């Protein structure tokens, strides 16, 4: 669910917020790593911060 | 703009380093010592129907500076008591909240303000006497202590 | 008063209902303990920045 | 109308909730912020005989919508005060009992 | 006034009330630290919806 989210609302946002619109992209197992490895909580602002 | 939370042992520069931010970037600069605040009145303010009403440290500060986005130092924020007599640290969850504080709500002023421009930066010795809500909005930056060299 | 509510700022809502709250400042006697507490309102109101 | 709690961990989207459901039934919305607030004449007013006396957070939520079927979002309920003085959580049984 | 009384809603024992309030506010003099209090809750009583 977090990686789904991550996908479908978080990182688009934080892209857009940055000015980087087209240059830069993660991929799924980057962000299954940075949920396993950089983050324990039960929501989603941890994971927005990264 | 960023929430952010410095923490680390006495002496390290923490509270010299907002002024230091704030002159760097050409911005306003204002100190809100939360130390010992003990009562909700001071973040929020009281109706305009007591005598002596006026409104919270907040909008007071915004008041001294003149522009929407200054640099605004909350220093001490793990010192703030949750005892008996006044709760202050759960009415710093409607400031800090960083999708909500677009319409932070006094008790004097009426109306929905917008404090999402400012820059906050806290201060804290240690991260074990903030309340897990109000952790959770922060940004940690840690200032870990010196070498010798 | 009027003029400086007119000058800085602000949002819509807000400003109708300062200037709600100044006609109803202007038909009542002044001096009286609640154009008192009317007229220190719309001193923060316009004195806080938009 | 339903009277709900949400309860969960921080992060989990309970205030955006507020937004995403009254936008999606074309209704008017308001949010309140408890917690934190000590004061009885926040839910109530004063009786309008004192000198700058004015109605309750309600009554002043329902003049800003201007429809009597909102949705009101009321954000940490458990978060208000209540002691010998000062109890707002024993005015709040008043409106939110579903049958007074 | 008198016509927004009797256009919005408003409940019967409510309306006898808001028109009694009128009547008396028909007499007061145009002033007045009693006639503010009564136009206040009148404004009051006919911008809520009902
Ligand atoms: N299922 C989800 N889908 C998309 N965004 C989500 C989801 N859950 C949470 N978020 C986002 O997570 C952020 C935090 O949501 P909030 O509702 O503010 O959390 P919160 O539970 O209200 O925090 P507190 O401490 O309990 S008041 C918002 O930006 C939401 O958009």
């Amino acid at each position: 669910e977090k990686q789904a989210i991550a996908r479908q609302y978080l990182w688009p946002k934080q892209v857009r917020e940055s000015g980087m619109e087209g240059r830069i992209e993660v991929t799924d197992a980057a962000i299954l790593r940075v949920i396993s490895e950089y983050t324990r909580e039960a929501g989603v602002r941890g994971l927005e911060r990264e | 703009a960023p929430i952010l939370v410095l923490v680390g042992p006495p002496g390290v520069g923490k509270t010299s380093l907002g002024r230091s931010i704030a002159r760097s970037m050409n911005r306003k600069f204002h100190r809100i010592s939360l130390g010992g605040v003990r009562d909700e009145a001071e973040i929020r303010g009281h109706r305009r129907t007591y005598i002596g009403a006026m409104p919270g440290k907040l909008i007071h500060a915004m008041k001294q500076v003149g522009v929407i986005n200054p640099v605004i130092l909350l220093d001490e924020i793990d010192k703030m008591s949750s005892d008996w007599r006044g709760d202050p640290a759960s009415a710093m969850l409607e400031v800090l909240d960083p999708e909500q504080n677009n319409t932070f709500t006094d008790h004097y002023l009426d109306v929905p303000y917008d404090l999402s421009k400012v820059f906050f930066i806290t201060t804290a010795n240690t991260l074990q006497t903030i309340p897990r809500p109000l952790l959770d909005r922060m940004e940690v930056i840690e200032i870990p202590g010196y070498t010798n060299m | 008063l009027r003029k400086k509510i007119e000058e800085v700022g602000m949002p819509e809502a807000v400003k109708t209902k300062a200037l709600k709250e100044l006609d109803r400042l202007e038909r009542m006697q002044q001096g009286s303990p609640e154009a008192t507490v009317a007229r220190t309102y719309l001193d923060w109101l316009t004195e806080v920045p938009w």
